[PDB]
RNA sequence: AGUAAACUGAGAGGCUUAGUUGAACAGGGCCCUGAAGCGCGUCGUCAAGUCGUAAAGUGUACUGGAAAGUGCACUU
């Protein structure tokens, strides 16, 4: 039997939860059981927690977001002390969101200022044209390219991390997805300001799941929104949510939204 | 080129025309059926119907020809494959009863496992950008392996350091070396594919 | 592609024409016009230049770590 701790380290919007639900296969620490092999994922908050999670730490993944102009050009401070803190521990760097990039060449470049010309101690020399706060971190022993969003190549790291092994309410579910699908479709400050409120949840004469959930928020104005032209939002919203629920506990399901104003 | 857009190449393939017409597929029957309109180009001298045509047999003939001389780049070819035949004869007359099971005397299996034992897998493509070309490792296509065996067996062969051995014998030693897993083409595979494994920094770029 | 390379002839007296043999490679993206689409965007100052340069709001109260912050009430 083969065990390897994994903790994901990054910058908040790196991606670090979707590169876990991808490696796990399912949205949701997070176990993968291959086999023999067991990797324990421990996705960490973005820059307590996350050094306390490195003093349990066997690898480190440090994600940076290519396409995020401002910051992919170095690794941020707190992110190299703490890898200079726990420097023994081995790192990887995982590049995500190369889909964005739309000169993609540009990675190379990135690659030498994030790894400072130094990979799993063998330097990068390249072909040299025609004759203090550190940026990067030299001690990586791989480099990945991937984007978690459309699962490309995230199967080489989950093997990769594989191979790194050593020898040793139903009820919170949908008010999940309804949360989901708020947050995809409402605009700014609005799906965070929604409250949810479960009227009926039954089963129904068909067998059927029967679910009246009730949406308050504290303004006309949201509610508009919510509700949108001629009803239409908040039906798609239903509709779709209905339809993840149809994966989730595998029935039929009549769900039904209702908008009221916190009074 | 003086042939027009329309003409297409012509399929040489004897066997192809005699397929039944009921192992026929629709698809099949109308790539025949659209064949019957195309206008086709002449055969080039070379490849033709014969049974004894080997395709990379003539393109490592190709590959060895200097100036055009044909004639003597075939010659060299045939010489090359009588001596291959010649010395595992040799060997095999002067074997054991239970080592001549195992000694090979057609000289085309062992040309062609020999230049498959000398394909590389993986190679180096550069890459411009930064004023820096950056040495990626890339998998090779089939042809490119494939091209790079016959290239550098043939470059092997010219090899200044063999002083008045002819081509035909030291091509001949050289196959037969390859044919073991031996020599220095196998170590010009190997000496690629560990200056690609030093180089996995840059492994993941997709898009050479 | 009869292309590169190699080899012959004819001329006007380094240049013009006629032949023979005859390869290898043949994949990714741009600059720039072409084809359209979205957005943005609609500068300041001492005496004018003989100057320089490219969730969000509205009120009110307090503010002694005020390049504006917080508290209370409202609007979309
Ligand atoms: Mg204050
Ligand atoms: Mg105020």
């Amino acid at each position: 039997s083969r065990v390897l701790r994994v903790v994901l380290l990054g910058a908040p919007n790196a991606g670090k939860s979707t590169l876990s639900n991808q490696l796990l296969g399912r949205k949701v620490l997070g176990v993968i059981t291959e086999k023999e092999t067991q990797v324990i994922l421990l996705d960490t908050p973005g820059i307590e927690d996350p050094w306390k999670s490195m003093e349990s730490a066997d690898l480190v993944v440090v994600l940076v977001d290519v396409s995020d102009k401002w910051t992919r050009n170095q690794l941020s401070p707190q992110l190299l002390r703490c890898l200079t803190k726990y420097s023994q521990i081995p790192s990887v760097l995982v590049m995500n969101k190369v889909d964005c990039l739309k000169q993609k060449s540009v990675l190379l470049e990135l690659t030498a200022a994030l790894t400072e010309g130094v990979v799993n101690g063998k330097k990068l020399k390249m072909r040299q044209a025609f004759h203090p706060q550190r940026i990067g971190w030299p001690h990586f022993k791989e480099i990945f390219m991937l984007s978690a969003l459309s699962q490309e190549d995230v199967k080489t790291l989950k093997q990769y991390l594989l191979t790194q092994a050593q020898p040793g309410t139903p009820e919170e579910i949908c008010a999940n997805i309804i949360r989901e699908k708020l947050l995809e479709h409402l605009p700014q400050e609005v799906p965070y300001n929604v409250q949810q409120k479960t009227a009926v949840w039954e089963e129904g004469p068909g067998g059927e799941l029967v679910i009246q959930q009730k949406l308050l928020v504290p303004k006309e104005s949201y509610v508009k929104l919510l509700i949108g032209p001629k009803g239409h939002v908040i039906s798609q919203i239903a509709q779709e949510a209905g339809h993840d629920l149809m994966d989730i506990f595998l029935c039929d399901v009549d769900i039904r939204l209702s908008v009221k104003l916190l009074k | 080129s003086r042939y027009s857009p329309e003409f297409k190449d012509p399929l040489i393939d004897k066997e192809y025309y005699r397929k039944p017409v009921e192992e026929l597929t629709e698809e099949e029957k109308y790539v025949r059926e659209l064949k019957k309109t195309q206008l086709i180009k002449a055969a080039p001298a070379g490849k033709t119907s014969s049974v004894f045509e080997d395709p990379v047999i003539s393109k490592f003939t190709n590959m060895m020809m200097i100036g055009g001389n044909k004639v003597l780049a075939r010659s060299l070819m045939i010489q090359t494959l009588e001596a291959v035949k010649r010395k595992q004869f040799e060997k095999y007359h002067a074997a054991s009863a239970e080592e001549q099971a195992t000694i090979e005397r057609n000289p085309y299996t062992i040309f062609h496992q020999a230049l498959k034992n000398c394909e590389p897998m993986i190679g180096l493509v550069p890459i411009l950008k930064g004023g820096r070309f950056y040495q990626v490792p890339v998998p090779l296509p089939d042809r490119r392996r494939r091209f790079l065996a016959m290239k550098w067996m043939i470059t092997e062969c010219r090899d200044k350091k063999h002083q008045r051995t002819l081509m035909p014998e030291k091509l001949s030693h050289k196959l037969l070396e390859a044919f073991h897993n031996q020599g220095p083409v196998i170590k010009r595979k190997h000496d690629l594919h560990k200056m690609a494994e030093a180089n996995r920094a840059l492994a993941h770029y997709r898009w050479w």
